[PDB]
């Protein structure tokens, strides 16, 4: 921990040391299901291969959806041409899965350290097919990306393939659950916004068009590069907090309505029943969560909006809000909503951070699954952090469900004892 | 007449046969028509035994009805005693023989046999299997012992009888092993295990125990009561299925024996259920059914040890009714007391649980309704008489219970992914890959209903319709479904 | 055992005493699958109910296919009208399964002892519907029927419902496996016999017509009453051995060809390739089975044809051939094929019969599942008798499969030791 | 490069981590990039452990590559030793760290630490997990003991070491328990169990044993060989998985100890497999795959104890290749020695077995091919680390094996009925209700092919096409399918 900085009444610290997070390769676990017509081929080692199947291999696959081109000794010794090897591997893969429409060559620590030019390989491979299979590249390496940053890489790679258009369009960027996607679209249509599309899409071949006149709402806080690339193609990136809970979702929706100049009386008549019902639904969880001390370890960059929601709407007390990365301009609107004197730590020293957890003994510690069960054995209740990336947590109507995710382990603690 | 698609219990003579076969040196002459020998297969196929049941059937035919069926049973009693030379003899009737009323039991006592004779009076048209076994077990012991603190003074370890376990009982083979192991680690010896493994000679030693352990009340409660009245032997009433139940059972038995002072972590269930991969188990809706003992046990486990929400509960054991009703009341439910399979199926359908913990018969209704199921009680078939060690009781029993009751449920990651993405070509709605297998609703209303992730969709549809009725709502739409959710 | 009788060089004995067989109710287990549009409702006790589900309840049923109307105390005391009760029960059954096309009220020991007139109930119930559900009656009681005799009851009940016609027709009576049915039909069509139908059918509503000009081949040896009833309606009952193995099947087929006056050169040109291939296929099983001593306990009335096949075509030595019932006129052709001095026992004293088994110590004992495992524990190899009723054993082409059924337990004995 | 949809083993450092975590008082400094800490979840989630692995990762980022990554690992070595104070220290690299070559191991030995230091040289691009664990286990013991008959004379019970069991090993938790139990009943004590449960101090006691029991050769064969060369300690080579194998193992160990004289019925598998409901198991076609030890074990069980016909066999353990080839030769097969999942899938597809006995990865191919599957070996996931007692070894292990390997198969009555009647509305082709879930062929030829009852239809189609090629046959018809059957 170094000298503190101060922004929006809140404290920003930075810590260096041992980290316990996922590399960006793990983005495949959710991305392969958002876009089933895509395949994710990692170029790396057996470690990378082992990572993905230790994650997703608990499920049984009739058809493979991901894989690893494992670097061999000859590759490292430069005795085999990397580009010839990639071509041969991609060749025999499309034999086993001839229905692949989009192939992602995902960079790893090994491929990025020795700098295999996967991007050019992707270009050349795309050329050799071009009517059938699109081949793209993004890095999911641990040395470069943390967890959800992998999605930022994947979406950024799709951006150049988005059709060019100057049409009216509200673009929702970031992985949404299917029913959440449909719900937000329905609401947006009630406001008079007829063109609402999602990025990423459900099919890799059907990318939304982009250009000037496209307003972009960022549903996920980890789309730094994707947002920048969307802006480079003419789209306007709306600034707003993230659609978590009533407060965040309301302002997020208002941002788009303001940009489309929708009359305030209409957006109020539309959002009012949703908000009132949400406040009603939230009550039993607030009862469970109010006054509870919360401590979040860095994982996904969801920690700041989650902390904002759990304190403002559920009445939890924040001990420490850890993030693996902090885009201050992007978290701007979110930092303004946070309660005063919030302690935010960018980076991590897991051992020292653990000491801070142990000395405080929080009511609920949001942490990874490398620390969850060990903390439980120490009599410290946890909420495994990964769940929020795999749950329908966005929108006014999902506020109570989001709160339930944190109320659940506390509730279970009571039931069992 | 009573329409019966599936019967939860057999006729009472099956219970009698279960006693005779579980024991040794006890033969059973059964007056019955040709064909009732199917009962042998319960022991040779389901229990997989390498010996014929000690049962002599008279197997009369229609032609015999024109003759002396009474002489027929007398001849078979002679033959059975001569050929098998048992310590004691059971004599009884099947349902059909009960019609012709040959009084085979009293006949046996007038044939000058010099061994104890138990004349079984089992009403096949009023009573069932478990009553039959309990009655048979009771009469045999009452007949053997009718004419007829200390361990501290003698300087010996306390010794208890294990009463209840039997063939065609649920996991009796291993429950006995587990409990015997646990008692020995607590410094408590075993005196007589009955009926399973006991001879009539062993039954004579029943008063020699310091206390009676009633593992299966459906079979041995009447006996423990009789042993208590006549020999002052106290008996445990806590059946040790479940971690907490095993602890209570240990504390109870210690009191009856007068000992002083069972730790929780001796089972692995507490840690497994406490661990984070069990977080999503919280509030999963479960229906419970079976015999009284196993239903009561399962109820506490589901509610206090696993974190499930019991949304339905019942038993076919009418003798256990008041206890199941008390347990149901604590759970805020009304207990379903019935032997009508169609009523059970209906109750499951109505509360639409995510998991059914029932008998072999509940697999039928769960299959039709597409609900994950697990067997916790008889009636059972061959799958539930496994080769491996499979107790339900004690520390290890709770381990088996955790694995088996969680197994039918969709696993964590897959369940989350199906709630997120519904448009897959392989991982579709209701798919569980770990099993290795490939008043008016508006169009707007059903769309929000399809959003609901499968196994909980049943309750959502019910609650929304209940909500719509509970208010001035007509039809149903996407908003009233969200209204119903916030309402409950 | 009483004084012996002598027929076709073979010895016929009769034994009285304790029996170990199934009652005719057990016919439901195979019949409900041969005709899925039929339901089998037993009128009896909980014993009868327990029997059927202990048999078929190892399988899981989404939809019930059978059941029991269990007699209550009021029924026995005559305090409730049996006919009113039946009507109410059948009523609420058709509520749960409204798609039932044919309902079988199956008599049991209780219903037959007190003589509930199920036949009239069936008639009256049939009247009250008559456009939708057919309701019939047959007895499966233990006091009256043994095992496969239940099918004889069921088929006899369908006979009056068979349409009346004087058309050319070859009727195959008795349960055949689907592929066996199709195979025999194909062969019969090669001989020039264009009209070949099966009884029972695959759908209860689609019964074959009957009358003069109908030639009936009996595929099963236990259709004494059904054959008699078929003859009463004008059909000719052809006499022949039963289509087990090459010999039996050949003569069985020849019987129909002779009756239809098919030229012998045609039936030889058709059967020759089938017979030659069958002899080839049988060889490894004959090697396993030749010289082995066989002992069959009464079960199904299949014992005589099975013994005939296993001795004549597989070279087994017969110690004792037990049958629960012996229709001497019907077994006539079969008795002529049996080797001289065959010891056939009608009826049973299971304890004394067991003594005969133990004293001989046969290589293979065909017995029920109440004796199978206990005999195995005594070091006596068994072949569970029920299997032949649930296997495709009929026809020239199924000879090797039939032999395999008996070679299998002997083969397993070797593999395990 | 090597296309890898599924990897049968992890990189070698996982094997090293398995040793350090299975032990106590042994820490592990791993030079690795940020993100490799996923390995912790193998122990906290799959093994469900309530403690962090004794592993300190340097977790370098891209920004660190512009700096002193060597100083980075030196600092973490200091911190780890100071904070955790272990008896001994493992120092090694991950695949990525192996590229930058910071020599962290030799660095550790130059930092003035006063505890034993094992410098791990694991080639992540040439070797895999099991080699990693075996190498780590070997170097640690070689390092600890380098500088350095009787039981009859001492008048004590024979004592053996159990070498091999580890976390992320297959059912090691219960295999150890079962074998320890069996040895004690045979009058044989346990000296040191390693690596699982052992400290570096315990490893010092390894020469004190009368014999070494090598339960998992993939992990402990190199060590037993080293212990034999240096301390004259003999070691068993029969792995006791299966009834016959356990018997041979007992006879072998008795010889090495010099004892005299294990009965077969101590397991229930022999009776269950001998009983008549196992008759139809004879000749069921099975494919076998996994690590060397479990494949060899499964092969004998399937062939000599269950009566299956092994139609395919292979391993990913190349160090076990010659033994799997010898076993395959006895079975009349060619062994598939590969780590290529696509090759395994292809081999299964080609021989079309009725049952697959493989790893977690074989479930993938069995699902796609619709073949009943059971896991017999790592790689595994959480389902195969159950709460209940689940050994594969010894008498009870064979009991578990019988239940689990027979379970995926369709049951007797249902299989017979589907061969008889194919026109059902519920019990259709390929349906298994006990799981509770609802060159040119002529039109004449395929009709006879559909007659074939499912799971054996695959082999029938292959054999018929092979038959048609083997002769002058063109197309295929109903008769040539029957010809092919009689031909084979
Ligand atoms: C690569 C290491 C690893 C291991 C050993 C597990 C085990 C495991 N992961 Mg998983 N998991 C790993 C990685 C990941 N998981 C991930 C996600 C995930 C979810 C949503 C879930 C889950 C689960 C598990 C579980 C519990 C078993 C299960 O229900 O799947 C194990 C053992 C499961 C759970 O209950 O977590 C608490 C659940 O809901 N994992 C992700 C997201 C990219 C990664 C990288
Ligand atoms: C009613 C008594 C009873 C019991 C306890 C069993 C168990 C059993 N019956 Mg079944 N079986 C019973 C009855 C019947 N069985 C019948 C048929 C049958 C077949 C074809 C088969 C079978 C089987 C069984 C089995 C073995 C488990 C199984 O695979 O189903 C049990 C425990 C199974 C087997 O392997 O038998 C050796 C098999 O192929 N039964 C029939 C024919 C009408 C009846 C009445
Ligand atoms: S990309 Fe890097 S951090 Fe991720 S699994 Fe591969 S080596 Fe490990
Ligand atoms: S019909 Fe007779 S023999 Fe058959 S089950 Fe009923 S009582 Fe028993
Ligand atoms: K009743
Ligand atoms: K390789």
């Amino acid at each position: 921990l170094g000298s503190p900085e101060f922004m929006s009444g809140s404290t920003l610290l930075k810590e260096t040391g041992p980290r316990e997070v996922f590399c960006g390769l793990t983005s495949i676990v959710w991305l392969h299901r958002r876009m089933p017509d895509a395949f994710f081929l990692v170029v790396g080692s057996r470690t990378c291969a082992h990572l993905i199947q230790s994650a997703a291999g608990v499920m049984i696959f009739a058809e493979p959806r991901f894989g690893t081109a494992i670097l061999e000794e000859r590759d490292l010794a430069g005795l085999a041409d990397a580009h010839e090897e990639l071509d041969r591997v991609v060749k025999s893969l499309l034999k086993r899965r001839p229905e692949i429409r989009t192939l992602f060559l995902v960079g790893s620590c090994p491929s990025e350290v020795i700098k295999i030019d996967l991007s050019r390989a992707a270009e050349r491979l795309s050329s050799q097919f071009n009517g059938q299979v699109r081949i793209l590249n993004y890095s999911g390496s641990g040395i470069e990306t943390t967890f959800t940053q992998g999605e930022d890489g994947a979406l950024k790679a799709l951006v150049p393939l988005m059709p060019s258009s100057q049409e009216e369009q509200l673009l929702l960027a970031g992985t949404l659950a299917n029913p959440v996607e449909d719900r937000l679209k329905t609401i947006f249509n009630r406001l008079g916004i007829q063109k609402v599309e999602s990025f990423p899409p459900r099919e890799s071949t059907k990318l939304p068009a982009i250009g000037p006149g496209t307003k972009v709402l960022l549903a996920q806080p980890y789309l730094t590069d994707t947002a920048r690339e969307l802006k480079d193609r003419g789209a306007e990136i709306l600034q707003a907090p993230f659609p978590l809970g009533v407060e965040g979702s309301q302002l997020w929706i208002e941002a788009a309505a303001n940009a489309f100049k929708i009359k305030k009386t209409l957006v109020d008549a539309t959002l009012e029943p949703l908000i009132t019902r949400a406040h009603k639904a939230l009550k039993p969880y607030v009862e469970q969560l109010s006054g509870k001390k919360l401590f979040l370890l860095p994982e996904s960059q969801l920690e700041i909006p989650l902390a904002r929601f759990l304190s403002n709407e559920c009445g939890m007390k924040l001990i420490e809000v850890g993030v693996p990365y902090l885009n201050r301009e992007m978290m701007g609107p979110e930092l303004d909503l946070l309660p005063q004197n919030t302690r935010i730590v960018e980076g991590q020293h897991v051992e020292k951070q653990l000491d801070r957890v142990r000395e405080h003994h929080p009511d609920l510690v949001v942490c990874g699954m490398g620390l969850a069960n060990p903390l439980e054995a120490e009599g410290i209740s946890t909420k495994w952090s990964i769940e929020m990336v795999f749950s329908p947590i966005h929108g006014i109507d999902q506020a109570s469900d989001l709160a339930e995710l944190f109320a659940r382990p506390l509730h279970r603690q009571n039931l069992l004892n | 007449m009573e329409l019966t698609l599936w019967t939860y219990e057999g006729p009472p003579h099956i219970g009698a046969m279960r006693i005779a076969t579980s024991m040794k040196g006890l033969h059973y002459v059964l007056h019955a028509p040709q064909g009732d020998t199917y009962a042998d297969l319960l022991f040779t196929m389901i229990e997989r035994r390498g010996s014929r049941p000690p049962v002599t059937y008279t197997t009369f035919q229609a032609r015999d009805l024109g003759g002396d069926t009474a002489e027929l049973v007398k001849g078979h009693i002679f033959e059975a005693v001569e050929r098998f030379k048992p310590e004691a003899l059971l004599v009884g009737e099947s349902c059909t023989a009960e019609l012709i009323q040959d009084q085979p039991g009293s006949l046996a006592k007038g044939m000058g046999l010099n061994i104890p004779i138990v004349s079984l009076e089992l009403p096949a048209y009023s009573k069932k299997e478990n009553w039959g076994a309990s009655e048979t077990f009771y009469q045999l012991i009452r007949g053997l012992l009718k004419e007829i603190q200390s361990w501290q003074e003698e300087g010996r370890r306390p010794r208890v009888n294990l009463l209840g376990p039997s063939l065609l009982g649920f996991r009796c083979r291993d429950d006995v092993l587990e409990i015997q192991k646990i008692l020995g680690e607590n410094g408590i010896d075993i005196n007589v295990i009955a009926p399973l493994g006991a001879s009539p000679s062993d039954l004579m030693r029943l008063p020699k125990a310091d206390a009676n352990v009633c593992l299966y009340p459906e079979i041995a409660e009447s006996t423990c009561l009789w042993l208590e009245r006549n020999f002052k032997t106290p008996f445990t009433k806590v059946v040790p299925i479940g971690v907490k139940a095993t602890q209570d059972f240990l504390e109870e038995l210690y009191e009856l024996l007068g000992m002083e002072v069972s730790n929780s972590d001796q089972s692995k269930l507490p840690w497994y259920s406490k661990s984070v991969d069990s977080n999503y188990l919280t509030g999963k809706r479960v229906f419970i059914f079976g015999d009284g003992t196993h239903v009561l046990a399962a109820a506490r486990i589901a509610n206090e040890e696993l974190g499930f929400e019991v949304v339905g509960i019942g038993t076919y054991s009418r003798e256990m009714a008041r206890k199941v009703r008390a347990a149901a009341t604590e759970l805020g439910l009304e207990a379903l007391i019935t032997n009508d399979y169609l009523e059970v199926e209906e109750s499951i359908k109505e509360c639409a649980p995510e998991l059914v913990l029932g008998t072999q018969m509940e697999r039928h209704s769960a299959k039709r309704l597409g609900i994950p199921c697990a067997v916790i009680s008889t009636p059972m078939h061959v799958q539930d008489v496994p080769a491996r060690y499979s107790p339900q009781m004690g520390w290890e029993g709770a381990n088996v219970i955790f694995d088996d009751w969680v197994h039918p449920l969709m696993m964590g990651l897959e369940e989350h992914l199906i709630g997120m993405f519904r448009h897959d070509f392989e991982f579709t709605d209701g798919h569980q890959s770990h099993l290795g297998h490939l008043i008016h609703w508006t169009s707007e209303g059903e769309s929000e209903l399809a959003k609901i992730p499968f196994f909980v969709r049943g309750k959502v549809r019910r609650n929304t319709e209940k909500y719509a009725r509970q208010a001035g709502c007509r039809e149903i739409d996407g908003e009233t479904l969200l209204d119903a959710k916030a309402h409950f």
